[PDB]
């Protein structure tokens, strides 16, 4: 098993590797690189954090020449999980940065939650269609998922407004929330999605 | 829905944790990394570090803890204590801090809390508001509750908010350590006055006060004592507000 961390994107990242590196702990011959920029060889697992505006991330992705090798890894049947800011990266745009385009490996776009108390930020549950433990993880995000119903894997609710947590198209997996930062039910989340990759 | 927050606060001071009534005899309990690993598996949903370490070394001392407690903990945290500008603030996050807590500081220049929620983000930002009441006004006082700003509590959650806060730490000086509950009039008098979270700290008793800081519109409850000595069981104290009205993080087994 290898298992590698995009570590370019804005905001902290190292939280996100912790966690996994904590969480890849009780496997089998399981590693973890820091994928700053195009590997030769692809990874099992490949992991997209980050946390800010939607340009940066993606002008971090075109920069670093990552955008060429994250395409490669869906195209394999390569685990791909964004987390966060990384999640909104797999889709088409965002009201954030109108222009920019961004990774699109997932139909849909990214809108502004259309709450008074913009920042959604606290522990809010999360419903799974299934794998993942439905529970408390802790959000952090101003902007939200707008995909069809078969990509979405996570529903949570926040001032009556529902939208999807997590999200899925194969072997490509989203996550809105920072599983680094939610505690014991994060951790099985982490594994679980390790344990997910342990076949292709 | 979003969850109410229980949220444990720890003293620290070069590096360890201080539990006493005042300088007086400020005595050792503990290490801050080692605890914090075990209110996140009792619970816990935040944790908020304050630290007053000696000075010259406060600013080093504190990119310590940060990075110690960012490598093992799993839960958010904020940290604070004599943050008195921009850099300062900066480095704390960058080192792994979630979020860092500024007051003194805030009220002498309103535009750091600016400052930060520009590059960092209002996410970021937490303004600790030290209040007390003097001659029938709710005051607001900085230098750890020993000065009286003169700037009235309305004005100033009010000028918090606008300036981009992105939480309130709203502590009451007269229950501050006091084990006789929240001052939940207080409370209620910031909630009509901001739509930011407030977190309630000073005077966590037993668990009808937190139910009680709750109905007064707190979105969070911040301790100390009671988890520490264990007076408070995190697991019974989720379950009684949940029985009664209260959306809480409840785990499950």
């Amino acid at each position: 098993m290898r298992i590698g961390i995009i570590s370019v994107g804005p905001g902290n990242i190292m939280n996100l590797y912790r966690g996994v590196k904590r969480a890849s702990e009780n496997f089998e011959d399981v590693s973890i690189e820091l994928v700053e920029s195009p590997r030769n060889d692809l990874y099992d697992l490949l992991f997209i954090p980050g946390v800010g505006h939607f340009g940066e991330g993606m002008r971090r992705l075109r920069e670093n020449d990552l955008i060429d090798f994250v395409r490669k890894h869906v195209e394999d049947e390569r685990y791909v999980v964004g987390v966060c800011l990384g999640m909104q990266l797999l889709f088409e745009e965002s009201e954030e940065a109108p222009g920019v385009k961004g990774l699109s490996l997932i139909e849909g776009n990214v809108v502004k939650l259309r709450s008074r108390r913009l920042p959604h930020m606290g522990w809010n549950e999360v419903i799974f269609k299934d794998t993942f433990p439905n529970g408390y993880y802790y959000f952090v995000h101003t902007y939200r998922a707008v995909c069809e119903e078969e990509h979405v894997l996570g529903t949570t609710e926040y001032d009556g407004e529902i939208f999807p947590s997590a999200v899925r198209k194969g072997r490509i997996l989203g996550f809105q929330f920072h599983p680094e930062k939610s505690s014991k039910i994060g951790r099985k989340l982490l594994e679980k999605v390790i344990e997910c990759s342990l076949s292709r | 829905m979003l969850a109410k927050r229980i949220i444990a606060c720890l003293n620290v001071k070069d590096g360890r944790v201080v539990k006493g009534t005042n300088f007086e005899n400020l005595r050792d309990s503990g290490d801050p990394v080692e605890l914090g690993k075990f209110y996140s598996e009792i619970g816990i949903d935040e944790l908020v570090f304050l630290d007053i370490t000696a000075s010259v070394e406060k600013r080093k001392t504190m990119l310590e803890l940060v990075e110690k407690v960012a490598e093992q903990i799993d839960i958010p945290f904020t940290v604070g204590g004599g943050i008195h500008d921009f850099e300062t603030a900066s480095e704390l996050i960058l080192r792994g801090a979630d979020k860092v807590s500024i007051n003194t500081a805030a009220v002498e220049n309103p535009s750091l809390i600016t400052q930060i929620a520009q590059t960092f983000g209002s996410q970021a930002v937490v303004v600790a508001i030290d209040a007390k009441r003097v001659d029938g006004e709710f005051m607001v006082f900085t230098y750890s509750g020993k000065k009286n700003t003169g700037i009235l509590l309305r004005d100033w959650v009010v000028e918090v908010e606008k300036r981009g806060a992105g939480e309130i730490l709203l502590t009451s000086i007269d229950r501050d350590g006091t084990k006789s509950g929240y001052d939940t009039e207080m409370i209620r008098f910031v909630r009509p006055l901001t739509t930011l979270p407030i977190i309630a700290s000073g005077g966590a008793g037993k668990m009808e006060h937190f139910l009680e800081a709750f109905l007064a519109g707190a979105d969070a409850a911040l301790a100390a004592s009671v988890f520490h000595f264990r007076e408070i069981d995190v697991r019974e104290l989720k379950e009684y507000l949940k029985k009664h009205g209260v959306n809480v993080r409840l785990e499950g087994l």
